[PDB]
């Protein structure tokens, strides 16, 4: 019913309005009787009555007396609950300064009076004097007076002089602040200065003056003359067992202030001198200061207690405040918990609930059902029927839970699927019966785990549990498009054994007329579960639009595959069950079934797979024995051979042939080769060992082994675990990071030695102790991601924008690791894609790409698509519904009101617990196309590359790029452009050791200044191994010749001057150190002359440091303007990286350190997006030099590389959603229109550019530049102060919002939670929409 | 039977107005004495209100018209 919760300073006239009386005495209660004494901290006259509708005297103790107040000893008759609302006030005899507005990062009182923080603390303690209204005196208001300097002021001036000391002086300095006049003085003195050390000081002081003018807070209210008193029920004084009392830490603080305030009031009427009264007023300062906050310069009282104290401010801060303790947890009613238990007979939408828990959870619903049915007359008699557990109560409990869903949640709630709704059924026992299929989303095993229950009361919450939070609704993952409710290891084991073709079995070759004859033949024991038969099947096809046509055909399948087709819905063909039904094949069938037949026929199909998997996994009594871990007979021939190859190396180590490091890499790489040789020889004997007999033969089929089936079907176990059971274990690691020389040549079947078992304990406790950090670091990452993208919610249906980012498949390497099939599925196109022809489009407009459009794009040769993304949306205060897409638990696109920012932070933080160049060669065959690579053809028939911004691509015959390779500078190209490459042959060669050079033109070039005595040195190898011009180092040069550098002058053969086009200066490049000149002086090649040869962290903390946009330890150096770069002076200490732009006239000079080894040379033109020095690059300069399209490509592909290595997969919409909130603030480059030099939000900067353009001003010179903020700094930019006090410092955000009169609205999620209102996201959007159209309209 | 949450949500396709449309109808079947258009199959008014959404018997203007006749 309320809105716009505002906050400001409290005036002395308003503090008296909150109070109902003034406290004068410091006592609380009487010693004989436990009654609140008058005019004390506990007083029934000021506050409310103690007992319900009764005064202290007892003259009025009935309901008929409400406004009547007794005169002798009674109080105002109330409900005894107003003791939480009634307040008091203590009219202090001397003013006291507020420490919240004095001791902080900014000086709220110091900046307001142009005074120092230490100097104000000197006057408030009665040590120095200040002057009020100096005027015609000889001193300034900023000049203070001492005890010996103040006495002289009254002698020479006499008139026009007024000086005070203490808190009354600070209160007087704020009386004549001249608010309407001081701003006029700051406006005319700010543009005169030019140093940045004074701009940030005068502007920060100016912005505080306008805050005290529009908000209405007078500067006089910073010091208080009367303080409020907390209600007594908030600081309770309750007794304990044995007559002992227990009070709060605020009663003795309030008593200490009253004890000193009354002592000061009595010390003023006795005409006491200034020597004694100045110390009492000083004690009243720290008496009130210690009451407000603790930890400041005023040490809190500590008497007979260890902890210092708990003041008023300590109740809302310090990781234990009342505001922060409720944000992390709150006990609720109608709840309970118990252990979980598998129930294989339950449906997907129902769970098991004990009878003892249902009686307590649904207790109010039974009392109302017993009175309505006529079994009980009053609620007191109905309660006694439940305690006796009458038989008629069970018939009532069964009716109140028939259609009433309950909520189940596990303690670690990592993602959205941690809370699901089920229909409870009454079961006998004390354990909650859970469905086996919902165990994957809950991440719950049956090792004693507990699950909490909750009961929705209102029918508004019951409809949300059935339509939104039901277990059958969230069958797909919210992070991907894959089903999250899939058959686990026990169900996939029965479906794999059933569909497992055998060579020769009982009942092979027989024909069946229908699927009902197959079951009739199997149940009689006259046909094996898997035998090659031929059965006629009647199936229906949903491929036709709206036509469910039936087809009857004779297929060649097994007996088990025909029994599995009985549960398949009608819309799916038979070719979906003719495989071996592994885990990856069943999850793809449920996903395909969801997109064809819908949801109703899928929730009843996933239950049939669980019943069929549990039934056929029990008939086949699969078991693991001691003979299942078969050992290859050739394992002893590899271990004994590898042990002899190390003995011949240990003899070489004792002879001095190899070193310690050379022998280490020899024995480590030797055992790693023998470990892979045993693993490939074990899987060959384990998979193809089953032999059979068909009409007389020895045929090898797939192995029907228990250990092989559990790893092939994907139920449990992988190649790394079966390797340690049958094959050798291998080499173990070490907590230091090295590998031990002696490996573990034994497996777990044969057993390990005492030393081999102690070695394995190093990596065992390393992985167990790593899980303690995986739950502490990933939980801190998902919490920071929510605090940033919580306000983001779908609000608009259509933005109307055409901007979008280009999407291309990852063609890095040989094949595409992630094609355009899953990168574009579920995203609306931005621009119309065009065929290679003319006037022919594939998509008509921006359309939602579903599974039917993915194959339509795979048939065509379309490789690039422009899709919509939240990072490019134009919707202010929200995100468009068409820019998001349809990648969620639903099939359709996102609806209006869906909080897509919270499901994106939970999709990234959930899998966080699982986180920790000589030559090129074309792999496939196709055309070779080079982009952005300007080459110069030589005379021999080869190509030389001068730029590095491009790369080599392999064009398919259809017209799609499937291979991309990067080439360094000067890489010689063997093949030409536009020819058919050879799969397996080289196309270009490079030189990663020595960086080659390039020449622009041919001619007789010779080294100038190469005397071979100071600059260079003629080096000769053994047996004429080196005959060239070898350069020398700069340190080896002489002191006189260090200034001169060897340079090569390019001259033509005719003698004329040769100048490069587009540049005035010729091609004169100086040869650096450690270079070799292949061409002689006066003779060189026509092109491609190498004159000088220039010689040459992962896991969870990687993703956390990547969202923070931190600068790496060695940032890379990039170019700003596209032009010819050059060096500067090297003997000074730095490197002047001068560069002359060739297209524009704008020279820009920058400096570079010398410890960072540069990779660029002198005289080479570089582009804007080219890298100069190697090393990791921060995401900050890539946004300024390239733009926002290149930043969104680098961040997403770098985060996915950390998740794709571990196997998990997250959609790109969740990374671009968090990236939208980081690229939210903007910064202006020039000043004149903004207030300060810093930047503001882009939503406010865009709404002001339209009013200034189409208004009185013609142009818009106030431009801006995009900036990148981390998930820590972007969260601080919150206009609200209620939500900002949760994750930030409470005492810092309350003093800033008070002095500015910040009226906080409740248009967010985190604000409406602690306040108690509905959230704008979800079903609560209809409540906030029906109020906006009725408040600002009619 | 007749318990379909995806058939009623297929026409609106919002999953948020369906909860709001079924709320205004569930109170009429529980308070006021309004007779549902579908038969009572021993179901609570919370679930029997979703059958009228899937069958297309009630709508946004149908619930507003039935409640205005009582006032
Ligand atoms: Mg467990
Ligand atoms: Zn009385
Ligand atoms: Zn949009």
């Amino acid at each position: 019913e309320f809105d716009a919760i505002r906050i400001g300073l409290a005036s002395p006239e308003m503090i008296r309005s909150w109070s109902f009386g003034e406290v004068k005495k410091p006592e609380t209660i009487n010693y004989r009787t436990f009654k609140p004494e008058r005019d004390g901290l506990f007083c029934a006259k000021i506050f409310g009555p103690v007992k319900d509708y009764e005064c202290l005297c007892g003259k009025y103790k009935r309901l008929k007396h409400r406004g009547v107040i007794c005169e002798k000893c009674g109080v105002e008759v109330a409900l005894a609950k107003v003791r939480r609302e009634r307040m008091g006030h203590i009219e202090l005899a001397s003013p006291v300064a507020h420490i919240w507005f004095l001791k902080s990062l900014p000086s709220r009182i110091g900046l307001l009076l142009d005074m120092t923080l230490r100097d104000i603390e000197r006057v408030l303690y009665f040590e120095s004097y200040v002057v009020i209204d100096p005027g015609m005196t000889t001193l300034e208001k900023g000049q203070l007076l001492n005890d010996e300097q103040y006495f002289e002021a009254l002698e020479e001036f006499g008139d026009d002089f007024d000086a005070r000391m203490g808190a009354e002086a600070v209160h007087e300095l704020l009386n004549a602040i001249d608010l309407e006049h001081e701003i006029g003085r700051l406006r005319e003195e700010i543009p005169q200065t030019n140093s940045e050390t004074k701009i940030k000081k005068l502007s920060k002081r100016l912005k505080l003056m306008e805050a005290f003018q529009g908000s209405g807070n007078k500067p006089e209210w910073m010091v208080l003359t009367v303080l409020p008193v907390l209600p007594p029920d908030l600081r309770p004084l309750v007794p304990l067992d044995g007559g002992r009392f227990a009070t709060s830490d605020l009663n003795d603080l309030y008593r200490r202030v009253i004890n000193r305030n009354n002592r000061l009031k009595r010390l003023l009427d006795l005409a006491a001198p200034d020597i004694i009264v100045r110390n009492e007023k000083r004690m009243l300062q720290e008496a009130v200061d210690a009451l407000l906050d603790n930890g400041r310069r005023g040490r809190a009282i500590t008497g007979s207690n260890k902890r210092p104290l708990k003041s008023l401010a300590d109740m809302i801060k310090g990781k234990q405040g009342r505001f922060r303790q409720n944000l992390l947890g709150k006990r609720v009613d109608y709840s309970g918990r118990s252990v979980i238990t598998v129930g294989p007979t339950l449906r997907l939408h129902q769970c098991g609930l004990p009878k003892k828990m249902a009686l307590e959870l649904f207790k109010p619903f039974i009392f109302g059902k017993l009175e309505g049915r006529g079994m009980a007359t009053t609620i007191k008699a109905a309660k006694k029927m439940v305690e006796r557990e009458l038989p008629e109560v069970w018939d009532v409990l069964a009716e109140v839970i028939r259609e009433h869903p309950v909520l189940l949640n596990r303690a670690p709630t990592l993602h959205r699927l941690g809370i699901q709704a089920f229909e409870p059924v009454l079961i006998e026992g004390k354990a909650i019966q859970l469905h086996p299929l919902v165990c994957a989303a809950y991440n719950a095993d049956f090792d004693g785990d507990q699950m909490a229950v909750h009961v929705p009361l209102t029918l508004e919450a019951q409809l949300e549990a059935r339509a939104l939070m039901m277990s059958t609704n969230n069958i797909l993952s919210p992070a991907n498009g894959e089903p999250i409710i899939v058959p686990s290891q026990d169900v996939v084991m029965g479906l794999y054994y059933m569909t497992r073709e055998a060579i020769n079995a009982k009942g092979e070759g027989m024909a069946f007329a229908d699927l009902q004859e197959v079951d009739r033949a199997y149940r009689s024991g006259q046909a094996s579960l898997h035998a090659r038969v031929k059965v006629r099947i009647n199936e229906k096809i949903k491929g036709e639009d709206g036509q469910l046509t039936a087809n009857t055909r004779i297929v060649d399948t097994t007996v088990g595959r025909a029994l599995l087709f009985q549960v398949v819905p009608a819309g799916l063909p038979f070719d979906v069950v003719n495989q071996s039904m592994k885990k990856k094949a069943i999850s793809k069938l449920i996903n395909h079934c969801y997109r064809v037949v819908g949801l109703k026929d899928t929730v009843i199909f996933a239950d049939q797979l669980m019943y069929t998997g549990f039934a056929y996994s029990t008939i086949s009594g699969v078991s693991i024995g001691v003979n299942d871990f078969v050992i290859p007979d050739e394992k002893a021939r590899i271990i004994n051979a590898a042990t002899d190859e190390v003995k011949e190396i240990e003899s070489q180590y004792a002879s001095g042939l190899v070193t310690q490091g050379e022998k280490y890499n020899k024995v480590i790489d030797l055992w790693s080769k023998a470990n892979d040789e045993v693993s490939k020889a074990m899987m060959a004997n384990l998979s193809k060992e089953k032999v059979v007999d068909r009409e007389g033969k020895e045929v090898d089929q797939e192995s029907f082994n228990s250990m092989y089936m559990m790893a092939d079907s994907g139920a449990r176990g992988s190649a790394a675990q079966i390797r340690q059971l049958a094959g050798m274990r291998g080499l173990m690691a070490k907590p230091d990071g090295s590998i031990i020389e002696t490996p573990i040549t034994a497996n777990f079947r044969e057993g390990l030695n005492v030393l081999q078992y102690f070695i394995s304990t190093h990596g065992a406790r390393k992985g167990l102790a790593d899980t303690a950090l995986k739950t502490a670091n990933s939980g801190y990452l998902t919490r920071r991601l929510v605090d940033v993208a919580q306000d983001l919610v779908v609000t608009e249906i259509d933005c109307g924008t055409e901007h979008g980012l280009l999407m291309s498949p990852h063609i890095e390497g040989g094949d595409v690791v992630e094609p355009l099939g899953e990168r574009v599925l579920g995203r609306v196109i931005a621009r119309d894609v065009f065929k290679p022809g003319s006037d022919e489009v594939i998509v008509p407009a921006g359309t939602l790409i579903d599974e039917k459009w993915v194959d339509f794009l795979e048939v065509m040769s379309v490789d690039e698509v422009v899709v919509r993304s939240p990072i490019t949306c134009e919707t202010r205060h929200g995100i468009c519904a068409m820019c998001y897409g349809r990648d969620l638990a639903r099939g359709h696109r996102v609806n209006i009101g869906e909080a897509v920012g919270v499901i994106a932070a939970q999709s990234i933080g959930e899998p966080g617990t699982q986180l920790t160049a000589d030559n090129v060669q074309v792999k496939n065959g196709g055309t070779i196309r080079l982009h952005n690579l300007k080459h110069v053809v030589r005379a021999d028939g080869a190509l030389v590359a001068v730029s590095r911004s491009g790369e080599l691509a392999v064009a398919d015959d259809f017209g799609r790029e499937r291979e991309r390779y990067k080439l360094p500078y000067g890489a010689v190209i063997s093949v030409k452009e536009g020819d058919k490459v050879d799969p397996g042959a080289i196309v270009a060669k490079w030189d990663p050791h020595t960086h080659p050079i390039v020449t622009e033109v041919d001619g007789t070039v010779a080294f100038v200044g190469m005397e071979e005595g100071i600059t260079v040195k003629r080096q000769t190898d053994e047996l004429t191994g080196l005959t060239n011009i070898e350069v020398m180092d700069p340190k080896d040069r002489p002191a006189a010749g260090k200034d001169i550098r060897p340079a090569v002058k390019l001259i033509d053969a005719a003698g004329k001057d040769l100048l490069l086009p587009g540049t005035d200066v010729p091609a004169q490049y100086f040869l650096p150190a450690n270079a070799l000149v292949n061409l002689t002086d006066g003779a060189k090649v026509s092109i491609g002359d190498v004159v000088a040869r220039i010689p040459q962290t992962g896991g969870l903390p990687r993703v956390a440091d990547l969202f923070e946009a931190r600068r790496p330890k060695e940032p890379s150096i990039l170019a700003e303007i596209s032009g010819t770069i050059s060096f500067g002076k090297e003997t000074k200490g730095k490197r002047r990286l001068v560069i002359t732009p060739n297209d524009g006239s704008d020279p820009y000079e920058e400096l570079i350190p010398k410890w960072r080894h540069l990779n660029v040379f002198e005289g080479e033109q570089v582009n804007r997006g080219e890298v100069i020095s190697d090393g990791p690059s921060n995401p900050h300069d890539i946004l300024r030099l390239l733009g926002v399209s290149s930043l969104a490509k680098y961040i997403v592909n770098e985060i996915q590389d950390v998740y794709r290595l571990q196997g998990v997969k997250i959609n790109d919409k969740h990374i671009e959603t968090i990236l939208r909130q980081m690229l939210r603030k903007v910064e202006v480059s020039e000043s004149g229109d903004s207030s300060f030099i810093k930047g503001d939000q882009v939503e406010l900067t865009q709404v002001l550019e339209e009013n200034e353009q189409l208004g009185t001003e013609d142009k818009f010179p106030a431009k801006y530049e995009r900036v990148l903020l981390g998930i820590t700094k972007a969260s601080l930019s919150t206009e609200s102060f209620i939500s900002a006090a949760s994750f930030q410092e409470t005492t810092r955000v309350l003093t800033e919002a008070a002095v500015t009169g910040k009226r906080d609205f409740l248009r967010g999620l985190k604000e409406n939670v602690v306040v108690g209102r509905l959230i704008p996201a979800g079903t609560g959007l209809a409540y906030h929409s029906e109020r906006k159209r009725q408040r600002d309209l009619g | 039977a007749r318990v379909t949450v995806e058939d009623c949500l297929d026409n609106v396709d919002n999953r948020f107005e369906l909860v709001m449309l079924a709320t205004k109808r569930a109170r009429q079947l529980a308070t006021g004495g309004k007779e549902p258009k579908v038969a009572w199959e021993n179901d609570k008014p919370t679930v029997v209100a979703l059958r009228e959404i899937a069958s297309g018997l009630v709508d946004e203007n149908v619930v507003q018209q039935e409640d205005i006749v009582e006032d």
